[PDB]
């Protein structure tokens, strides 16, 4: 399984972000909306290939949550798709990044700003977010979004979509891996 | 599903589908009530899950 893939979890169905460690230990992370409240995952809609349990969920505020893997034989790629992700940056503005979720696949655009706000309602608003010009779908969340061999965020949400153009927002990396003590791979 | 505080100038992307009026599945509520609200009020909730 890799970065972009359909994840569900009791509620719905959500895509990797990317595969992260620490030691021995495999994680995953996704968004926050997504980890909020679900306690396991599973690779497929039938639920019948389990992949791990929530270990950590920050929504709203930030917007990541990380799974750790009780499957011991499914492959873990370091991987988006098939592109390979080798280290982690922050983004910058004009940057030209890669987004692939599970419901739209790989789409493309640039960071148009840093640090935004969006105000999701009843109390969700997140901050300091990534904005872009790619577009996103429902399904989408938590997938990554990359740029060369670079993990860069994982899609929280946007508005638009992708036959007429949107706007997406997306959680930093860095940051994610700072408050789990987690690398790429 | 209650669409009165919409809209949303943006919605999370969980996929959680509800099938609309116009036979368009939405892909989850955020999506769906900004649609209402485009419609100026015609577009109602037909059932859950897809069409």
């Amino acid at each position: 399984i890799s970065g972009g893939d359909a994840i569900y979890s009791s509620t719905g169905r959500c895509s990797l972000g990317f595969n992260v460690r620490s030691g021995s230990t495999y994680y995953f992370l996704t968004a926050g909306h997504c980890t909020d409240g679900a306690t396991t995952w599973w690779a497929n809609s039938a639920r019948t290939t389990v992949l791990g349990t929530t270990s950590g969920s920050s929504f709203p505020n930030n917007d990541y949550g990380i799974v750790r893997y009780t499957n011991t034989t499914i492959p873990k790629d370091g991987t988006v798709g098939g592109q390979d992700i080798t280290s982690a940056a922050n983004a910058t503005v004009g940057m030209a990044v890669t987004r692939r979720g599970s419901t739209t696949g790989t789409h493309s655009g640039s960071v148009t700003a840093l640090n935004a706000t969006v105000n999701y309602g009843g109390g969700d608003v997140v901050y300091g977010m990534i904005r872009t010009n790619v577009c996103a779908e429902p399904g989408d969340s938590g997938g990554p979004l990359y740029s060369g061999t670079r993990a860069i965020g994982l899609t929280s949400g946007g508005s638009g979509n992708c036959s007429s153009g949107g706007t997406t927002f997306f959680q930093p990396v860095t940051e994610a891996l700072v408050a789990y003590g987690v690398s790429v791979y | 599903v209650d669409c009165s505080e919409y809209p949303k100038p943006a919605c999370t992307l969980e996929y959680r589908p509800l099938c609309g009026s116009d036979n368009k599945t939405y892909g989850n509520k955020c999506n769906f009530c900004n649609a209402v609200v485009e419609s100026n009020g015609t577009l109602t909730l037909s059932h859950f899950g897809k069409c």
